[PDB]
């Protein structure tokens, strides 16, 4: 913030909610609590323009935990190939996939 | 058999609304020294059938100065919301166990404005355009009081699960704890359904009907069906909310009988009030809630939120 | 000013424009004539 | 970036205790009181390692211990348990409130035959401790090397050389 | 599914009622029926003119109170918190602010239905 | 307008800005923005004339749209990073979106047609409020996010800001309108150096602020809205019109007056960072400002203007409203150049 | 197949929005917003947001009520507009239908639509998360934390609503 | 009356919860095995699925971290029957 | 003295609803601080274990923490039973 | 980013077009403006329910409470131009010109 009265005069005013690894009500963790813990404790007292590159792999792992872009794309590719070869008809899904 | 249960919900409510149009004309008449309808069948039991057939085969006039889309949609909204707003009621085993049943039904209760406004404006008449805004203001200005009353009452129940409300009462009638609140709630209910003491929309001197003026035959009867279904639905709501009953799980029929008796008693109180009292004036009508009802409701809500804390008697959440 | 600036009348000194066409109306009501709430 | 660690289909093969929710909720307090140790150590493993692939053996242990407990209760009063779990099943919330009669009829058997006591309210809720011979999860998150801090600076403030040094200002 | 099935059943049922209502009866369809109505007369040249009104203020203070009602709705869940003292003071703040808004509405005409 | 109601509108506007420059959660920044929006509309409607209604309506529409796009940027960087903390953005289009959302609140780019009009509509005190206080919040947000702003975007936006600020004021006689255009020019001036180093845009904000109070207080000490009306005031208040002239000299940035210092500082740091073409454009275009500045000076003090017969009884009456801080307000906006090193205090 | 409902709930949201933004008669834009909100309540609901969905239901179907309240008061005229009055509204509407239709056709063929950001056409059911909730709803508990952790939020809001009723008083006072 | 009955209801809730804590470990111990069974079944099946594709490293993890994450439910209920995924996602929401 | 009592009487007559609301409200804030059971309500809320009490790794020298869920030592809520 | 995100983002984009590209009506434009915040409300609730951001669960209603306030004044401004000017048609809305 511009004029950070929060840490000067010594109280939290909004910092409780800013990130989702904070003390959530009745210890309900967020979806990416581990990843954002890794990211935050990675980049602490390092400087944003310096920490953005050392804490990179943690950052995109965090972003992929949030959005699952890469994982869902992988699933889409798997489904594409499965439906293609099923339509052109080679194998049948095992009974665990039917019932 | 789910759809069979649905139909067993709608259709009996339809007969209930149908015969309410007979019990009101009998109760009112007996309250004012009139025998009431007893010519169509035994004790007028068949009379609602005849008027329904007449209104179905009465000509539905298309308002020439109107857009038919809303002239047809408004009865749809008013009727369908009124019936689907019966869905989450705690019969001994409620049909749909919605975790926020009370909030669900309170939210749907606000939707009657969305039939009132289109009826009043689309029909395009002076009485219609006046009564639309007047009735809209009525129901919206009483919806707030309904909301704080619901919240303050629920603060002792535990959650918005409307099935556990029975578990809340069990021992004592909930009115014994919130009789000042219920006395407001009931009256606000009387206001939201547009009944003779608080109707203000009919006003058969300067509004005549207010919203159901140009509506004729079927779409006209649909708004009556909505109106006299909200009567039963809100009287049943008040019945469970304040007039609790016993429910043994091995005998579901007992709570059913007790609940229907409570609903009939409350509807009879509705007819009782309308058969006696004069009609409010819009000035006094909104003076009643803005000047008088709302401050008392706010203070009572404060009392009923502070009370569980000081008594160390917060209700169970789950 | 070039051309259209000619039709750009200066604002008044009060900053309030001369009050426009009188919209004051009381929306005449006939309140009848059948109107059975008058003994007919 | 890495592949898998999924244990073999033979590894995650345990006898799945196949009983109903009403039966399980009827056993409950006695089951917990007489089978806490495998359960406690199992989810101590779960919270410490944060890694079920490391706690399959704990799962087998808790399953087998619970199964033994169910075998002993079968060997003894089961008709009171039968009535109790049926009555709990009739409840749509598995409420313990409308079963108290059979509750007594159950609690006495395991008291005078298997030497068990119904845990008091909150008794089976306080956080306990348990010894596990497994080593500590030194890096539960498998975190990498933490970035080095900023270069620490120190030194007393000597006066700025030649004042402001901004354009023509001498001081 | 279930809930959605009930909503579907109700909307279709309502639409059948309106369809029978609007289609079954027979009308001669003569012109002079279309003339509008007002207690014997027609509504002259009105029923769509802009409505010079005053209770607009009541209508808008409705909404302004409805926001705060939404704010205080989470109370039944909120009462199940560890730090009950802060919840008590701050909810009491919310209702006090409700009352203060109503009072300022009151003394400064406001909720007084304008004339 | 109840005096106490007006005070409570004062401090809710000021608290809305304070919430902006003290909060860290992004939602709180938005909340302060609309607190200020919701609070400043009534004071703009204090006079209650149809021009005031026009100005308030245009302000409301522009600022409401801008705040909604602010939440759009908010939601996007939340979606792409899950962090409400105000810092460098992690999605580019979110950064751009916030850039135009704030700019519409500042009046920099073609999102600047509102400010001259709204300034025309409202009273001059509301003009002082609008063109002084309702900049601190968007500038503060732009300062906090200077880590990742598209330099091309900010630079071109500031360039149009100053350019149409200079050109628009040429054909305006209403003092409120020329002041709005001058403020647009100063908006471009600080926002040009915003990406490079925020200390200098803070300094230029301070100088523009002090100059703007020193200006508006002189206007409503002379009670003039048109150039001819100010020209008639060469008589009654000769000292006020002489100070009028000296601060109108401080306007453009003629040395050694105060207004030259921010231009000098901005150009020097722009040249420190290889931007040598860029500063010359505002350096030239400041003459556009100086043009109608000189026109205002000629109408005010340098040339005597034909007064009016009735005007003489005004000689018998004295300004009773003191309108305090005006002396130091003039002085800080005229002679602070020998104190340029003090800029390091802000850093 | 009612599989794609969680998709179509958003889809009817889009084209109910376009007609809402197609600049029709104000009440018809209101109807577009109403169907959009009714179908978006399902979008939040089937994601688990029961309380927030019913909350927006309530407050928003009051909020469009009040914006109606002046539509027949301060916005009607002798000849109210019709959803077929202006010719351009049809063009706006159809331009509303064909854009997201083409984009979803692509997302059904390539699953890598390049419009603005990065998006995959493989439904929405994936993005849900396995887990549990014990005996507490996460959404309700989170919105309940307003009175324990929302220290500043309720204070600043209530202050803003007070200032809001004040400004609503002052601007509409009419001298 | 409400004070005493509500205290009794709190007693009933702590009892029901204590049952929930009692039985949580068994549900967790069955759930991790069940989820790992889904993962392994999908992995073996998708291995046969991906033999033909020239560039698809089998069983890869998109995450650079070696720490195990909770499986995203998509790969959990993947090639499974449509009814299974429909239940797994929208059952609680759709249940009445 | 007399003026305050007369004003209270007039309010109780002129706007009785206002005085009733103001009274019951004024109680609503000042009782919870005065009442001696709100701490017991805090104990009620802390008593309910919405989540699992995850155990601690035993290493010796924690006599306070019970070794077994049936052990006597540890937190107890007999006050809850008596309440 | 699945299709639900596309749909609500795209709904916001057309709300931006509809409100900002004025056709002739001020009331319908602010109606589009309040639909804008509905799109943003749904959008915000999506990630918040998705990622188990338990605290942020209260942000939507908070985001809601202010937004209606804007409309609370918007339509309030609408009457104030309406009683004098006559309609909400913004083409006579020209008096403030220079
Ligand atoms: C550098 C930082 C310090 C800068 C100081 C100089 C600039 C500030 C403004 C001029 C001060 C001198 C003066 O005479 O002021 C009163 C003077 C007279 O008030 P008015 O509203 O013009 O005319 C009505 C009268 O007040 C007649 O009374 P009324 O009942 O009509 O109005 C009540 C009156 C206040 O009445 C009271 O009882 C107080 O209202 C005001 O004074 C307006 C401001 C809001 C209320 C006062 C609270 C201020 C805090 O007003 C002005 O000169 C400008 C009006 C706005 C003043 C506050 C502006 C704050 C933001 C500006 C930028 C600040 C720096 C940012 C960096
Ligand atoms: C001297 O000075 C005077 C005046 O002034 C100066 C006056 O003013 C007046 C004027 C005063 C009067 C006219 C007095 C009227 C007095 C009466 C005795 C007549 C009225 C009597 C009543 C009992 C009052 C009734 C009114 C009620 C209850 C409410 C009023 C408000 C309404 C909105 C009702 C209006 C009427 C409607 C809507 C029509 C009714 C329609 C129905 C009942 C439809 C029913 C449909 C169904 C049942 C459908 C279901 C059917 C079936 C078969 C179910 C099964 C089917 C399936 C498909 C399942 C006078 C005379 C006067 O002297
Ligand atoms: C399909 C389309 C139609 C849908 C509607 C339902 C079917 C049609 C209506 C069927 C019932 C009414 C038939 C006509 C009756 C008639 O004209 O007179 C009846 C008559 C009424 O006689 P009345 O009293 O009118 O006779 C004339 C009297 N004076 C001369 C004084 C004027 O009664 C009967 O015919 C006897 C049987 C009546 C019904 C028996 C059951 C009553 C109790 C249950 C009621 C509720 C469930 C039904
Ligand atoms: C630098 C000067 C820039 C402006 C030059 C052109 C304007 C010259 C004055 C025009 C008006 C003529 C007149 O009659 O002025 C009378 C006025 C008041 O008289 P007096 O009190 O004597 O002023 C000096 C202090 N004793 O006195 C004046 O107006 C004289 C100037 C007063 C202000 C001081 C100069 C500017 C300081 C910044």
């Amino acid at each position: 913030p511009f004029f950070d009265v929060q840490k000067r005069l010594g109280l939290d005013l909004d910092r409780w909610m800013t990130i989702q690894s904070a003390e959530q009500p009745h210890k309900i963790p967020g979806r990416c609590h581990a990843f954002e813990k890794e990211w935050i404790e990675c980049a602490h007292g390092i400087g944003g323009i310096r920490a953005e590159k050392e804490c990179k792999i943690e950052f995109d792992d965090f972003v992929e935990c949030l959005l699952r872009q890469k994982t869902m794309k992988r699933l889409s590719a798997i489904k594409r190939q499965r439906d293609k070869l099923i339509k052109e008809g080679k194998y049948t899904p095992p009974p665990h996939h039917l019932g | 058999m789910f759809m069979i249960n649905i139909l067993s919900l709608i259709i009996p409510i339809l007969l209930a609304v149908a015969f309410l149009t007979l019990v009101e004309r009998k109760v009112l008449g007996y309250m004012q020294l009139r025998k009431g309808p007893n010519v169509v069948g035994p004790y007028g039991l068949l009379q609602p059938i005849a008027d329904a057939l007449k209104l179905v085969t009465k000509e539905p006039l298309r308002p020439g100065t109107s857009s038919i889309s809303m002239f047809i949609i408004a009865p749809i909204l008013g009727l369908s919301l009124a019936l689907t707003m019966w869905v989450p009621l705690p019969m001994p085993y409620p049909l749909i166990n919605m975790n926020l049943g009370v909030l669900f039904m309170l939210a749907m209760s606000s939707l009657a404005v969305y039939s009132i406004l289109w009826s009043g404006w689309a029909s395009n008449s002076k009485y219609a355009l006046i009564g639309a805004l007047r009735a809209v203001a009525q129901t919206i200005s009483y919806e707030v009081t309904l909301a704080i009353i619901l919240l303050s009452v629920l603060l002792m129940n535990g959650s918005y699960t409307l099935s556990t409300l029975i578990t809340t009462q069990e021992h004592i009638w909930m009115i014994f704890t919130s009789w000042p609140l219920a006395m407001m709630w009931f009256i606000s209910t009387l206001a939201e359904t547009n009944r003779a003491p608080f109707d203000l929309t009919e006003g058969e001197s300067e509004l005549v009907s207010g919203f159901n003026v140009e509506y004729a035959a079927g779409p006209f009867a649909m708004f009556f069906m909505a109106e006299y279904a909200n009567i039963i639905m809100m009287n049943a709501f008040t019945a469970i909310l304040f007039l609790g009953a016993s429910h043994d799980p091995h005998t579901p029929e007992l709570y059913t009988i007790n609940f229907v008796l409570k609903t009939l008693a409350l509807t009879i109180t509705f007819l009782w009030i309308r058969a006696s009292y004069p009609r409010f004036r819009y000035d006094q009508l909104m003076h009643l809630l803005w000047k008088s009802f709302l401050p008392l409701t706010l203070a009572l809500c404060m009392w009923h939120i502070s009370l569980p804390i000081m008594t160390a008697s917060i209700p169970p959440q789950s | 000013p070039t051309k259209e600036t000619a039709h750009w009348k200066p604002p008044p000194w009060n900053d309030v424009d001369p009050p426009k066409d009188t919209l004051v109306s009381n929306l005449t009501l006939n309140f009848g004539p059948q109107h059975p709430a008058a003994h007919g | 970036p890495g592949i898998v660690e999924l244990p073999t289909l033979e590894d995650l093969k345990v006898q799945e205790v196949k009983v109903s929710s009403s039966v399980l909720k009827a056993a409950a307090h006695h089951y917990g009181a007489q089978c806490d140790k495998p359960n406690k150590e199992f989810m101590l493993c779960r919270w410490e390692e944060k890694d079920p692939r490391r706690c399959l053996e704990e799962g087998k242990l808790v399953n087998q211990c619970a199964l033994d407990f169910f075998r002993q209760i079968k060997r003894h009063c089961a008709e009171p348990f039968t009535e109790y779990w049926t009555c709990i099943d009739y409840s749509g919330l598995q409420l313990f409130r409308h079963c108290r009669k059979q509750q007594a009829k159950f609690d006495e058997c395991v008291l005078d035959k298997l030497g068990w006591v119904r845990p008091d309210l909150g008794e089976l809720s306080k956080v306990t401790k348990v010894k596990t011979d497994r080593p500590l999860p030194e890096n539960p998150y498998h975190s990498r090397a933490r970035p080095e801090p900023n270069p620490e600076a120190e030194g007393d403030l000597k006066p700025a050389k030649h004042g402001s040094r901004l354009f023509f200002w001498t001081m | 599914m279930n809930i959605m099935l009930t909503l579907l059943t109700n909307v279709t049922l309502a639409s059948l009622l309106v369809l029978i209502a609007f289609w079954l009866p027979q009308l001669n369809a003569y012109s002079e029926k279309t003339s509008p109505y007002e207690c014997g007369f027609d509504p002259m040249g009105s029923a769509r003119l802009p409505f010079s009104m005053k209770f607009f203020l009541v209508a808008i203070t409705f909404l302004l109170f409805d926001l705060e009602i939404a704010l205080l709705l989470p109370l039944p869940w909120a009462s199940q918190t560890n730090n009950l003292k802060t919840m008590l003071t701050m909810a009491l703040f919310l209702l006090i602010l409700l009352a203060a808004s109503l009072a300022y509405e009151w003394t400064q005409k406001g909720l007084e239905w304008a004339e | 307008m109840n005096p106490i109601i007006y005070t409570t509108l004062i401090m809710t506007v000021m608290s809305g800005t304070m919430l902006v420059m003290i909060s860290s959660h992004w939602l709180l920044i938005w909340i302060g923005f609309e607190m200020n929006l919701l609070a400043m509309i009534p004071v703009l409607m204090k006079n209650f004339n149809p021009r005031a209604t026009e100005a308030a309506t245009k302000y409301f529409l522009t600022q409401a749209t801008a705040s909604m796009m602010l939440m759009m940027a908010i939601i996007i960087n939340l979606l792409y990073s899950g962090q409400w903390t105000i810092t460098k953005m992690f999605n580019p289009v979110a950064m751009t979106m916030m850039t135009m959302a704030l700019a519409m609140k500042l009046g920099l780019s073609p999102f600047h047609f509102w400010v001259p009009e709204v300034t025309q509509g409202i009273s001059l005190q509301a003009g002082l409020l609008l063109l002084t206080w309702q900049k601190l919040a968007p500038l503060s947000v732009l300062c906090q996010i200077s880590q990742s702003i598209n330099p091309n975007l900010m630079l071109t936006m500031a360039m149009l800001s100053i350019l149409i600020g200079g050109w628009g004021g040429l054909n305006q006689t209403q003092l409120r309108k020329i002041m709005a255009y001058s403020s647009i020019a100063h908006m471009g001036w600080m926002t040009a150096v915003l990406p490079y180093n925020t200390t200098m845009t803070i300094l230029n904000l301070l100088i523009y602020i002090t100059m703007t109070l020193a200006m508006f207080m002189l206007l409503i000490h002379s009670s003039a809205t048109t150039t001819l009306s100010l020209s008639h005031t060469w008589n009654k208040m000769p000292v006020i019109t002489s100070l009028m002239m000296v601060t109108l000299l401080s306007m453009g940035g003629l040395p050694p007056l105060s207004g030259f210092m921010p231009k000098w500082m901005i150009i020097q740091e722009m040249t420190k960072n290889e931007s040598i073409i860029m500063p010359t454009l505002m350096a030239m275009t400041a003459l556009l400002n100086l043009y109608f500045y000189m026109r205002l000076a000629y109408s005010s003090s340098l040339t005597m203007f034909p007064s009016t017969n009735n005007m003489k009884m005004k000689w018998q009456f004295e300004h009773t409203k003191q309108m305090k801080l005006l002396p130091t307000m003039i002085v800080l906006s005229t002679l602070v150049l020998p104190m340029t090193p003090a800029l390091s205090s802000l850093n | 197949m009612t599989m794609y409902i969680a998709f179509i709930l958003s889809t009817i949201f889009v084209i109910g929005f376009v007609g809402f933004s197609s600049k029709p008669s104000p009440i018809y834009g209101g109807l577009g917003l109403i169907v959009s909100g009714g179908v978006g309540c399902g979008i939040v609901l089937n994601f688990g947001g029961s309380f927030l969905g019913l909350m927006v239901f309530l407050i928003y179907l009051g909020g469009m009520l009040v914006v109606f309240g002046y539509t027949t008061a301060m916005a009607t005229e002798m000849y109210p507009e019709v959803w077929v009055s202006n010719k351009t509204v049809f063009g706006a509407f159809v331009s509303g239908l064909m854009m997201e239709f083409c984009m979803v056709y692509y997302a059904l063929k390539e699953e890598e639509v390049e419009i603005i950001f990065k998006f995959n056409g493989l439904g929405d059911w994936v993005i849900y998360d396995t887990g549990d909730s014990g005996f507490f709803s996460e959404e309700a508990m989170g919105i309940a934390a307003l009175y324990s952790y929302g220290t500043w939020l309720v204070i600043v809001t209530g202050w803003s609503l007070l200032i809001g009723v004040v400004v609503i008083m002052e601007i509409t006072r009419g001298n | 009356s409400m004070m005493k009955w509500n205290r009794e209801r709190r007693r009933l809730q702590i009892e029901d919860f204590e049952a929930r804590i009692a039985l949580m470990p068994l549900f967790q111990a069955e759930k991790d095995r069940r989820v790992l069974q889904m993962l392994r079944e999908n992995l073996e099946e998708e291995a046969i699925i991906m033999k033909d594709v020239p560039d698809w490293k089998v069983g890869e993890s998109v995450f650079h971290t070696t720490r195990w994450v909770t499986p995203m439910m998509g790969e959990l209920y993947g090639l499974r029957t449509n009814e299974e995924i429909l239940s797994a996602t929208y059952g609680f929401i759709w249940y009445t | 003295a007399g003026r305050i009592a007369s004003f209270l009487k007039n309010a109780w007559a002129k706007e009785p609803v206002l005085v009733a609301s103001f009274a019951i409200g004024g109680l609503a804030i000042i009782l919870p601080s005065l009442s001696p059971y709100t701490n017991y309500a805090i104990r009620i809320n802390r008593a309910t274990p919405y989540n699992y009490p995850v155990p601690l790794r035993d290493d010796g020298n924690m006599p306070d923490v019970p070794s077994h869920p049936q052990d006597p030592q540890g937190p107890s809520l007999e006050w809850l039973k008596n309440l | 980013m699945p299709l639900v995100y596309m749909n609500i983002i795209m709904a916001f984009a057309i709300a931006l077009a509809g409100l900002l590209m004025y056709r002739s009506h001020l009331m319908s434009s602010l109606l589009c403006l309040e639909g804008m915040m509905l799109s943003l409300f749904i959008m915000s609730t999506l990630i918040i329910l998705n990622t188990h951001f338990t605290l942020a669960n209260m942000m939507p209603i908070i985001l809601l409470v202010f937004a209606a306030c804007e409309a609370a004044l918007g339509l309030s401004l609408l009457v104030m131009v309406s009683n004098t000017y006559g309609t909400d048609y913004v083409q006579n809305l020209n008096l403030l010109q220079c």
